């Protein structure tokens, strides 16, 4: 069993390099983020350009939907955030506070709260109804690539350039587990499995892994991709078939089976590093978008 | 750039 994604849009518009592409919540929209300073909002169904929204002064590194796909939150290397209106194109928040580029940003389930990591080395927890820092967590000893909510709110999980992987309480802020492995190869994206037992994490020597992180014990390897340089998002695909998909360093998307670890399809036809991709939450849809020597983003659609 | 966009 193998899906068979086809290439259906390619989506041009953005002038830099895309950073970040995600879905929203209720299967209507994409967003897409920038080096260009832009937000863009596209149909998830037809590829339609809806609008864009602008507002950062330097470049986007991250976007994350609130969970009724109303709200945008934006990390950005003028180091703050954004919180927008999908519906009006408004900025309705600017969160301050950390020191250096904010990287990778998310909503906890509940979307009460943002959780944001930084080239300042910190994690940094918000409200999203007043725009306060509730917390600031000192949780790597270089730039936080990653951090995820899992499925109640109550885990954080942040990836750094330090080696580590590290599982937060929430409401406290303390720090659960640490993940290491000897060699300390940069994590360059981590997240939760959408049952929130398991989180997927990629290391700079080209390689994925599926852990059971209360165990510490590494279930699964994925291999084949290119990955040293950046830090490229992966997901879990679970409305056809169970598979693993990744972007990567030989403008290819790779497309794994979960449980076997064997490559079912690879994508082609972006000209730069596949920097992000994205499965939609109801449909076997795949976006994809590369950097600056692509600049678009790749619609993909399978039967399973 | 962005930081992401970058190596």
């Amino acid at each position: 069993v193998k899906p068979n994604y086809a290439l259906k849009f390619t989506l041009a518009g953005h002038t830099k390099a895309v950073s970040s592409v995600k879905f929203s919540p209720n299967g209507e929209w994409l967003a897409s983020s920038s080096a260009d300073k832009l937000i863009k909002i596209w149909g998830a169904y037809d590829g339609k350009f809806e609008k864009t929204i602008s507002g950062h002064k330097l470049g986007i590194s991250d976007v994350a939907w609130s969970s009724d796909s109303n709200l945008l939150v934006s990390a950005s290397d003028d180091k703050t955030l954004k919180i927008w209106d999908v519906s009006s194109g408004k900025c309705l928040k600017t969160l301050k506070g950390h020191s250096n580029y904010v990287f990778c940003c998310n909503f906890n389930p509940q979307s009460n709260l943002i959780v944001s990591g930084s080239f300042d080395e910190s994690v940094r927890i918000w409200d999203v109804k007043t725009g306060k820092c509730l917390k600031t967590l000192p949780a790597h000893s270089d730039p936080v690539s990653a951090v995820h909510f899992n499925r109640d709110g109550s885990l954080i999980v942040s990836s750094s350039y330090d080696g580590l992987c590290r599982i937060w309480d929430t409401a406290s802020g303390q720090c659960l587990k640490t993940l290491i492995d000897d060699d300390n190869p940069p994590v360059s994206f981590v997240k939760f499995s959408p049952n929130g037992k398991y989180i997927l994490a990629a290391t700079l020597d080209n390689t994925l892994k599926l852990w059971d992180y209360s165990k510490g014990k590494c279930l699964k390897t994925y291999t084949g991709h290119k990955n040293e340089k950046y830090c490229i998002f992966a997901n879990f695909s679970v409305t056809g078939g169970k598979w693993i998909v990744s972007g990567s360093e030989d403008n290819l998307v790779y497309i794994w089976n979960l449980q076997t670890k064997e490559i079912v399809q690879k994508l082609q036809g972006h000209t730069d590093v596949v920097i992000s991709t994205a499965c939609h939450p109801t449909e076997n849809i795949i976006a994809s978008a590369a950097l600056e020597n692509d600049k678009t983003i790749k619609l993909w659609k399978s039967d399973c | 750039g962005s930081a992401r966009a970058r190596p």
